[PDB]
Order: C-alpha cells, then sequence, then structure tokens
C-alpha cells in the first residue's frame, strides 16, 4: 500500500512532542473531563433522544391496547 | 587514562547512559518518515538482552 514519504506535501509546520515518561497519564481526568462530557451529552441529546422517545410511547400505548383487548366486554 | 579503559568500562559506561534512556531528538526537513517517538524510544532497549 502507500508508505510514510510519499502521501503528501506539507510546509512550515512544527510538532512538540514530550516523552511519555514525563508527563501524567491522568492529569485533569475529573476536572476537566466531566465538563467536556456535559458539553457532549448537551451537543447530541436533541439528535439521539426523540425517535427513542417516539418509540416509547408507542411501545407503551401498544401494550396497553393489547392488554387491554384481550378483556372482555358486557353484551 | 586513556590506557586503563578496556571492554567492560566501555559496556559499563553505555549501559550507564544509553540503555533504556529517553532521547531529545530534531527533525527539519522531509520528514515524514521518521519514526514516531515511541518507535524511537522502544529502539533503546532489546527484548533479547
Amino acid at each position: 500500500g502507500r508508505q510514510f514519504g510519499h502521501l503528501t506535501r506539507v510546509r512550515h509546520v512544527i510538532t512538540y512532542s514530550l516523552s511519555p515518561f514525563e508527563q501524567r497519564a491522568f492529569p485533569h481526568y475529573f476536572s476537566k473531563g466531566i465538563p467536556n462530557v456535559l458539553r457532549r451529552t448537551r451537543a447530541c441529546i436533541l439528535r439521539v433522544a426523540p425517535p427513542f422517545v417516539a418509540f416509547y410511547l408507542v411501545y407503551t400505548w401498544g401494550t396497553q391496547e393489547f392488554e387491554k383487548s384481550k378483556r372482555k366486554n358486557p353484551a | 587514562r586513556i590506557a586503563e579503559v578496556d571492554a567492560r568500562v566501555v559496556r559499563e559506561v553505555c549501559s550507564k547512559y544509553f540503555y533504556d534512556q529517553c532521547p531529545a531528538v530534531a527533525g527539519f526537513g522531509p520528514i515524514e518518515q521518521l519514526p514516531d517517538y515511541n518507535r524511537i524510544r522502544s529502539g533503546m532497549f532489546w527484548l533479547r538482552f
């Protein structure tokens, strides 16, 4: 397949990296991670939730109706 | 001082300063094929040793 050195052309970009034995693996896990999780939750709740809410309502209505239909009516 | 140096001294001093140490790397130019830092660091020891 493709190989490093033949992918594309890049100019004027500097990258600074630090050794893994020099830094923390969990530096701000809770102090920064939880706000970001809430951000992503807010960002996607309106896209994901309403379909499954519609499913939940159709599920409960259909089950209630099926339960009531099996019970007989006078006359 | 030079005459004192033999093979054993070289193996000990080199192991003291090279083996399983974190290097500093500087690259300039078309360096797309320059290996990732993790791969360079893994190159500083031998699983056979």
